[PDB]
């Protein structure tokens, strides 16, 4: 139903037929971005919930699929599995803890 | 001294017309849904051609199925030798049987 990613339809009536109004989804501007399958972190494999790392050349964040949206790595939105001599392309950076500020304080 | 069929049905008027598409272009069509799909995944059906590399793709399609993607990137190259080899077998059961 349409090009793009189906939402909505509309029926409309022809003669001798019937007539369709595909509402869809397309995606208009995209930018290049440096990704990474996972992140070493204290020797663990950091792998994302739903999203994809992406880089700004310096820093690192998660952002969904169809969307630009950066959002700071916790370990909310990230999974522990393994070590990082088994992932091939894995980067080096931090994941932000939020129970360590509220134990500071 | 052998006459073919070919050119009876030619003489009493039953012809052929060739295809619109000839087989030199049709393949052009096949290599451009293999590097669309391979570079950019199923971006390609939706919109323009997003660049992604091919064991993140992967390990995309393996969500869809279910299983954690730590799946993939801890068997990659075991993944990688069993394509292999399911594409050897292909071209071994094409090359060897014609039915
Ligand atoms: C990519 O975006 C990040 C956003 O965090 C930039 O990092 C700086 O982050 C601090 C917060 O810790 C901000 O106060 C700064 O304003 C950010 N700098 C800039 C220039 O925006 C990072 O610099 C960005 N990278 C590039 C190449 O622009
Ligand atoms: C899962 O099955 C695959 C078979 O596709 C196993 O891979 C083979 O493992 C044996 C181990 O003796 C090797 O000799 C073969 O060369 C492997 N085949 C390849 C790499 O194509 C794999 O070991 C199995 N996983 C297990 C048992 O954890
Ligand atoms: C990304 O990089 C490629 C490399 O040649 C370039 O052609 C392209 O214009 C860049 N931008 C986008 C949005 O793809
Ligand atoms: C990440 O850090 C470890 C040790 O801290 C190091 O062995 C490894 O080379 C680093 N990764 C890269 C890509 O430099």
């Amino acid at each position: 139903c349409g090009k793009g990613y189906h939402l909505m339809s509309f029926p409309q009536s022809a003669p001798h037929g019937v007539v369709f109004l595909h509402v869809t989804y397309v995606p208009a501007q995209e930018k290049n971005f440096t990704t990474a399958p996972a992140i070493c972190h204290d020797g663990k494999a950091h792998f994302p919930r739903e999203g994809v790392f992406v880089s700004n050349g310096t820093h690192w964040f998660v952002t969904q699929r169809n969307f630009y949206e950066p959002q700071i790595i916790t370990t909310d939105n990230t999974f522990v599995s393994g070590n990082c001599d088994v992932v091939i392309g894995i980067v080096n950076n931090t994941v932000y803890d939020p129970l360590q500020p509220e134990l500071d304080s | 001294a052998a006459r073919d069929l070919i050119c009876a049905q030619k003489f009493n008027g039953l012809t052929v017309l060739p295809p619109l598409l000839t087989d030199e272009m049709i393949a052009q069509y096949t290599s451009a849904l293999l590097a669309g799909t391979i570079t950019s995944g199923w971006t390609f059906g939706a919109g323009a051609a997003l660049q992604i590399p091919f064991a993140m793709q992967m390990a995309y399609r393996f969500n869809g199925i279910g299983v954690t993607q730590n799946v993939l990137y801890e068997n990659q190259k075991l993944i990688a030798n069993q394509f292999n080899s399911a594409i050897g077998k292909i071209q071994d059961s094409l090359s060897s049987t014609a039915s």
